[PDB]
């Protein structure tokens, strides 16, 4: 009996990559047009892509054009859908169906492709230096990178000039599901009044770069 | 090419004729197909080429076209026919689906047969107590289930599940599960489940020990 | 400069499927042996598979033999690793490296492949029928499927004979991360004493099938 | 083919010679390679063919073989050389790696320079207060950080992060972040961070307002 089986679905972060497989039984994949159709949780049906029987002509939709790639391997009677540059709208159940009678006759059971919780940029707060909370010459200042997702972030100091004494700590996953870390550096207590100190934090996932100038606190 | 399906939802009784219309943005051939989809299942092909029925489809389903206006007719609506129906266009190598129409089945208003279940002796041994309330064969879907423990109104410790529409009598069935620790369950005597529909409320209860 | 880039990693359930990609730059993939090496969180390095330059000879390890498949596409200078039948031990960071000097000279950054929280079988408790909690003729009994993962489960009654009045409810994800559902059926109050009622629950993911006979409660 | 690496971990000072031995289950050629791997980074090829150094590797690394006994020698241990080192066998088309050896750098015991930071004014506006305690340049790694708020010992509302060993002075640095709501932070005056190493404890504190 004609049966279509789907696999390869799962959860990925925005971007990522994933390839689904339409394993076919009861017919020859090479003699039919094959279609990938998705349905978002609670939404309607959306055509994704199609493939020609023998000429291997690929047809796509603007929603996925340039990010998804359809394919087929006649030897295994299996169709494929390489999804790249995954976004939030790509969260859907993905079916694969066989063309026939100018419509889709046989359908698969579907596999779920879900995107991971939305990317969030970092919040940078100054770890303000002081005088009491300070050894005679050894002074400590830093930046607190809080509530960012996903990893990683890159913290530099004074555009990469300040390296001596800089300690960027490993990120900790807070209960909120967001990441947080701090970067600190020890400086002369005298320079506190003259040398300006900026933490250059960059979050490529969010395409964000924050530059906070740590400065003395306020009484 | 845009296929504007109309309506988005409807509620007709058994035997009523159902008309789902799918207007085409452009004149693009008769390559219009109709599908039926129940929750959790893949779409089922109903009609292709806008008039011809797929093999095995009951005769009560029929397709029509008038220029850019494609029609799906369900002559004698059966209770099984409750589903979301879609219109799809396969022209210009640009397969386009309709927004969708959810078909629900109207019925005479029915009250639920309410049952209450104390947690099993086995589940008590593990340390968790699930008290289940069953709302069987009622219409419409909407209801209000409230949990009471020694006349204290519970909140935030219950979960509800409701079936799809019954394929024969068009009614719904709902289960409300109340989850408590063993010590909490052993520390109270009277468990009551209250169901509210419109101007009628029913409260079924049991006393621990009886 | 010679650079190796890896992608396609993510999270999948036990079983599932996933294909990683070793995008190569600065050299030709077809003129080198390429190796996939994994390192489990906190554990040591584990060779996964290798591929020959031109003869496309695939070599694997018993840990993944039969479940993983290595491949390469010279046209894109990209190596591939199709991981199927994924298990808990497959949770690791996956590197791809270039052979040379009888060792691995260049290495990638690595992509993480994590397995989803362990499969759990269902717990079936009787929803015991009674007499007070019972309409005159209409009697209700059922089974409670509790704390199972992942979906789905299949509940039948009396080996598929009892179908009239059976209502299996959709599963609810409890706060514990586990799924729970109930299946009920209305029967004559008289049959309670004679007709035996068994709920046949099956959890193919865990390869478990529980058959509980619902029976009157105890005072 | 099994490569039993020995030892599993070691702690030598700067200048001490380090000997990591990798015994081969079978006599399988000299196709033995050595690697260095720091946390979060891919392995770095050190020595191939069991004696020859890869290009760019410092001369203090050297490989040796005596039958089925392969040796990695770090002549003058530098503080940068702290890492996990592996031995790999590429014979019989059956690439096999060693269990691994973690090299840590011993040092004279050092006390931490402890600093405490009140939450920034900006973070207070959002409603969350992060109070951070810094333990800078101490040895060994182990320490005990405790949070006190108006002399009430806090628990379960803090997170700690410690750097890898410093590549120059071999010391560690630790940060303990205490997270509170704004209302909780405004409802107290004195915040103290207490660090305990061996027989010495240090408590650095600030009073809200000063």
């Amino acid at each position: 009996e004609v049966q279509l089986v789907e696999s390869g679905g799962g959860l990925v972060q925005p971007g990522g990559s994933l390839r689904l497989s339409c394993a076919a039984s009861g017919f020859n994949l090479r003699s039919y047009y094959m279609h990938w159709v998705r349905q978002a949780p609670g939404k309607g049906l959306e055509w994704v892509a199609s493939i020609s029987p023998y000429y291997s002509y690929t047809y796509y939709a603007d929603s996925v054009k340039g990010r998804f790639t359809i394919s087929a391997d006649t030897s295994k009677n299996t169709a494929y859908l390489q999804m790249n540059s995954l976004r939030a709208e790509d969260t859907a159940v993905y079916y694969c169906a066989r063309h026939g009678y100018g419509a889709m006759d046989y359908w698969g059971q579907g596999t779920l492709v879900t995107v991971f919780n939305q990317i969030k940029g970092p919040s940078v707060f100054p770890l303000a230096p002081s005088s009491k909370s300070t050894s005679g010459g050894t002074a400590a200042l830093g930046c607190l990178v809080k509530d960012y997702w996903p990893e990683p972030v890159t913290v530099s100091w004074n555009s990469g000039a300040l390296t001596s004494g800089v300690h960027t700590f490993p990120a900790v996953l807070q209960s909120s599901g967001l990441y947080s870390l701090s970067s600190v550096v020890t400086v002369p207590s005298s320079s506190l009044g003259t040398q300006t100190y900026i933490c250059n934090v960059n979050h490529k996932p969010s395409n964000t770069k924050v530059d906070k100038k740590v400065e003395p606190k306020s009484c | 090419i845009q296929m504007t399906q109309s309506p988005s939802s409807l509620s007709a009784s058994v035997g009523d004729r159902v008309t789902i219309t799918c207007r085409a943005s452009q004149s693009v051939s008769s390559a219009v197909a109709w599908y039926q989809q129940k929750p959790g299942k893949a779409p089922k092909l109903l009609i292709y080429s806008a008039s011809s029925l797929y093999s095995g489809v009951p005769s009560r389903f029929s397709g029509s076209r008038s220029g850019t206006d494609f029609t799906l007719t369900i002559s004698s609506l059966q209770p099984e026919d409750f589903a979301t129906y879609y219109c799809q266009q396969s022209s210009y190598s640009l397969i386009t689906f309709g927004q969708g129409t959810k078909v629900e089945i109207k019925r005479t208003v029915a009250a639920p047969s309410v049952f209450i279940f104390p947690p099993s002796d086995e589940q008590l041994k593990s340390g968790t107590a699930s008290v289940v309330c069953l709302l069987n064969n009622f219409y419409p879907r909407e209801a209000k289930v409230s949990w009471y423990v020694d006349n204290a109104l519970q909140s935030g410790n219950s979960q509800e599940s409701v079936t799809e529409q019954d394929s024969k009598d068009s009614t719904y069935s709902l289960s409300s599960t109340l989850t408590l620790s063993k010590a909490d369950y052993e520390k109270h005597k009277v468990y009551a489940c209250e169901v509210t529909q419109g101007t009628t409320s029913v409260t079924k209860s049991f006393n621990r020990g009886e």
